[PDB]
């Protein structure tokens, strides 16, 4: 009685330590219940030392299996014991057949014993164990020889759902160790299943193993198969194949119907506050964030001492898990949470490249711009082999960081290392240098940074034939250095590559535009306006052209146009207020242009309210005061924007032109030789350079200014140059 | 021409069902360079004109081909202009005729703060207590329509005509993933010395195609990968590798290398 409940107590525990105690004291009566408990701890105590191995050979003959079958046919013998033990005891008989290799009469008792009248509600664990084994071996039973796919359900999907009971169970009573035949009967099924096409039923099966509460041993269990049907749920179905683990399978699908019901299965997640994932990219999601954590509880992170073969595995699991985290996020473009996801990653890699590069491709992919440049030293530091590394930090440099010095250091690295990749090595060095000239001081140090961008822009071009950013940025350059017909060439060469582009139909009107080629430069812009409408500085160059041969009302409409055109496609981000300050102030020129100085105060004013100290707003303005006659004030907002930027040029032009009719020759001579020094090839400069220098007498180097002057405005543009981007 | 037969003959679920159309496709519609492909591809819109998505999955697997012809010599021999605007009419009725709203997809992300259908965030330590949790994203909304194909939202078009075939993965046949994965394997590296390797003939120009058509043309290589298409599947995204590594697109070169790293 309550000698039963101590040792059911041990029994429903497991602990094959004391029950040789136990039949040691159990007393007086005579019983069968000592062959049973030796016996069965002499078979879990060979499993406690040898256990089964897959693809194992019929054994026997074996002294402690002719031990064990001492004890079963005692206890089979003399029958001093409940019917159910007796049961057990032919499990464990067959289960003894199995193993010698007996096939035959181990059916026989599988046929005969009967486990599914055996009830699953109110069952002692250890009830639950050899039962479940008895699933297990029974299948195998079933397996071994030649619908036996149905037989595979019922042995199989029974073994999992009831030793699910068992490790629910197990994990019930000691809170009140993983076995061969859990892995047969939870594996073999869903992998018969894929064996057998049976895309179905495996998904079920996954979604019942894996919709059972987490229990503490099938952790391993459960992160592999949340990757194996990640996997699936990524590899081969699509949302129109899914449904959700609440819902039915479909009958008729290109990835088989129920036959039983169990009386009782495991504790399956359901309520209120759960999650059911509407789609296969949420759910692998869901799988994978949790074999994120579970990657974090597996991970030894490379201790290394003597630790090698051990952690390998470690990584390539996880390995597996981010690749596929990879791609879920990636198709669907969440690249900040796969920033964090990798970031969450980075506690492996010490030297493991794989995962810093692909951490670097997933900063850069959201946006983020300065830690994707250290990673990717840090990738340097890892490979040297690679120039995609480098030549993205060379991009990311030169982008929106702006960090041209770094920019050169990363493209020496790449110059220091096929054609495809070192032709952008020095199209990334050339930008570079093009952009350190944009924005040095002297004029000189200007000149060389012109020359050398010019060279490894001519670099690139040789290298490649088939680069349109070669040549389209060769043209660029060379259209910096006023070089026209040349330039023209190249742009041939571009459009010859691809005649459906932005910046190469809008470097071939502003050519076309520097040779007063008005109409034809205005076709341009009418062709590559009417593929590509919502542009915006085709739209500019419109505007402009308009301005030279069309006159001021088609450029007013082209103007309220691109109100249309902004309004349209925003209502938020930074550049379209610059964009729109842009359109309020090329129309505020077109009044100008008329000469009307109100409605141009009404468009700068409008500007004004968005940036209201930049300069190009100030200059309005003060080309406004130069319209309605005060030159006074007009100096006042030239000497505005000189302090905003004492590099911009034309706020020096028409300033120092003020102080040309102001008398103070001194001063526009010091800001004109400044002009001079920040930007020389600008025309008006040397206009009111001469003029000052024909208030002065010099009248040789005033007529070397004058002809410095034609010159550089037979090489004008309409729009400068500067504005089709240098982006890689 | 068998199916110019057919054709005749047509012009209401048991119209569906038919092998014989593609065989006869193979031996009359093998060739491109018959312009009668478009009223009948007008016949391919029917077949999508209704609601009944057999005629659908196995009537629409044919328009890569006239993707690499019809759009390779278009967007660029003469050439009509016209099933651009075919295909933009699927766009229209992909985005807007559900209903007769448009379609704003979003997904909401899953945390480990939250209870849900898989595990429990109460009986674990503080680790995965604190996060914006329960929270939607929006990864395609909205989306308005287009009147005739432009330049500036071909690939826009082109990338959710191919964001239909990211819903129907599995109801695809293994023809589509050939002729779908060869074409989308020579588009990437068309103007490049590495099609110099692959010997893929054609017209010898670089397509401008975007980076989001590449990462949702990843997952359509990734579905090609599990249905024996191995090879051409592996030296296709490889292909992606390069077109990402020399034009500089962080995200194909992150998804697929994250493939490069995820196969056997």
């Amino acid at each position: 009685s309550r000698l039963e409940t101590e040792i059911e107590r041990c029994r429903s525990e497991c602990q094959w330590e004391r029950i040789p105690e136990l039949v040691k004291q159990l007393l007086i009566a005579n019983d069968d219940m000592a062959e049973l408990l030796l016996g069965e701890s002499k078979l879990e105590q060979y499993l406690k030392e040898h256990p089964l191995r897959q693809g194992a050979s019929p054994r026997g003959p074996k002294p402690q299996l002719t031990e064990v079958r001492k004890h079963l046919t005692a206890a089979l013998d003399r029958g001093n014991l409940k019917s159910e033990f007796l049961q057990e005891s032919n499990l464990i008989m067959a289960k003894l057949n199995y193993v010698e290799g007996d096939y035959k009469e181990a059916l026989n008792i599988y046929a005969r014993v009967g486990l599914d009248d055996l009830p699953l509600t109110a069952v002692p664990p250890y009830r639950l164990r050899v039962i479940a084994e008895a699933y297990a071996t029974k299948g195998l039973c079933l397996e071994k020889l030649p619908d036996r796919e149905q037989d595979v359900i019922t042995c199989y999907e029974k073994a999992g759902d009831i030793a699910l009971l068992y490790l629910q169970e197990i994990e019930r009573v000691i809170l009140s160790e993983l076995g061969f035949f859990l892995e047969t009967g939870l594996q073999r099924a869903h992998v018969l299943y894929f064996k057998n096409g049976n895309l179905t039923r495996g998904v079920g099966r996954f979604r019942e193993l894996l919709r059972a509460v987490e229990t503490r041993t099938t952790q391993n269990l459960r992160m592999t198969i949340a990757r194996q049907l990640a996997e699936i749920l990524l590899r081969g179905m699509c949302e129109q194949s899914y449904w959700n683990p609440l819902e039915d399978p479909p009958c008729q699908s290109p990835l088989n119907t129920k036959t039983y019901t169990l009386t009782r299965r495991a504790r399956v997640y359901s309520g209120e506050n759960i999650f059911c994932p509407q789609e296969n990219t949420e759910e692998a999601l869901l799988l994978l964030l949790i074999s994120e954590s579970m990657a974090n509880r597996d991970a030894v992170l490379s201790r290394i001492p003597e630790h090698k073969s051990d952690r390998l595995i470690s990584l390539q699991s996880a390995s597996v898990v981010y690749d596929l985290l990879t791609i879920a996020l990636g198709r669907r473009g969440q690249y900040e949470m796969l920033s964090e996801c990798l970031e969450r990653a980075m506690k492996f890699a010490f030297e493991e490249f794989h995962l810093w590069y692909q951490f670097a491709l997933s900063l850069m992919a959201a946006g983020k711009s300065a830690r994707a440049v250290k990673v990717l030293k840090e990738c340097i530091r890892l490979k040297p082999d690679d120039a995609t590394i480098p030549l993205l930090a060379a991009k990311l440099c030169m982008g929106s960081l702006h960090w041209l010095e770094e920019a050169e250091k990363f493209a020496k690295t790449v110059v220091d290392v096929t054609s495809e990749f070192k032709a952008k090595g020095y199209l990334a060095l050339g930008l570079t240098y093009s952009l350190q000239a944009t924005d040095a001081s002297l004029r000189g140090m200007q000149e060389v940074l012109q020359r050398k961008a010019l060279l490894a822009f001519q670099r690139a071009h040789s290298l490649s034939p088939t680069d349109h950013q070669a040549a389209f940025y060769l043209a660029l350059q060379l259209a910096i250095s006023r070089q026209i017909p040349e330039a023209l060439g190249y742009v041939r060469q571009a459009l010859q590559l691809q005649g459906d582009d932005a910046n190469s139909l809008h470097l071939l009107a502003l050519l076309l535009s520097a040779q007063k080629h008005y109409h034809d430069a205005l076709n341009i812009i009418d062709m590559a306006l009417s593929e590509y409408p919502e542009n915006f500085i085709l739209l500019f160059s419109k505007v402009k052209l308009q301005s030279l041969c069309r006159g001021p009302d088609e450029a007013l409409l082209t103007c309220k146009h691109m109100l249309q055109i902004w309004k349209s496609c925003y209502n938020g981000p930074l550049h379209p207020w610059m964009t729109l300050a842009q359109i309020w102030l090329h129309a505020a020129e077109v009044y100008i242009g008329i000469g009307k100085p109100a409605e141009a105060t009404a468009c700068t004013q409008e500007a004004a309210n968005l940036f209201p100290m930049s300069h190009n707003v100030l200059y309005m303005r003060g080309q406004i005061a130069e319209l309605r006659g005060s030159m006074d004030e007009a100096r006042r907002w030239y000497e505005e924007a000189l302090a905003i930027s004492p590099t911009h040029v034309k706020s020096m032009q028409r300033l120092a032109l003020i102080l040309h009719q102001l008398g103070r020759y001194s001063l526009a001579e010091k800001i004109l030789r400044d002009a001079v020094q920040v930007n020389s090839t600008a025309h008006e400069v040397w206009n009111g350079l001469g003029e000052v220098l024909q208030a002065q007498g010099n009248d040789a180097a005033a007529t070397e200014c004058f002809l410095t002057a034609l010159e550089l405005e037979a090489s004008s543009p309409a729009v400068p140059f500067t504005i089709i981007p240098r982006v890689l | 021409g068998v199916v110019e037969e057919w054709l005749s003959e047509f012009k209401l679920p048991n119209y569906a069902t038919k092998s014989s159309l593609v065989s006869s496709l193979y031996k009359v519609i093998q060739e491109p360079q018959s312009e009668l492909l478009e009223p009948v591809c007008h016949q391919l819109f029917e077949f999508y004109r209704s609601g009944e998505e057999q005629l659908l999955q196995f009537t629409l697997q044919f328009l890569p081909e006239l993707i690499w012809c019809y759009l390779a010599v278009s967007a660029s021999v003469h050439s009509s202009g016209c099933i651009e605007a075919l295909l933009l009419g699927v766009y229209n009725l992909e985005i807007v005729d559900k209903q007769g709203h448009t379609k704003v997809l979003s997904f909401t992300i899953p945390s480990l703060s939250k209870p849900s259908v898989y595990h429990e965030p109460s009986s674990i330590g503080s680790m995965a207590l604190t996060q914006h949790g329960l929270s939607k994203v929006v990864y395609s909304g909205p989306h308005p329509q287009r009147e005739m194909l432009t330049a500036q939202n071909r690939f826009e078009v082109l990338t959710f005509l191919l964001l239909c075939y990211n819903a129907a993965l599995t109801y695809m046949p293994s023809v589509s993933l050939q002729s779908l994965c060869q074409i989308c394997s020579r588009i990437c590296v068309c103007g490049y010395p590495r099609q110099h390797v692959r010997k893929y003939k054609g017209i010898s120009s670089r397509i401008p195609v975007s980076s989001g058509f590449m990462v949702q043309m990843l997952t359509g290589i990734y579905f090609a990968f599990y249905n024996g298409e191995w090879d051409l599947a592996q030296k296709a995204l490889d292909d992606i590798i390069y077109r990402a590594q020399l034009e500089l697109y962080p995200e194909p070169l992150l998804v697929a290398n994250a493939i490069k790293a995820s196969l056997p």
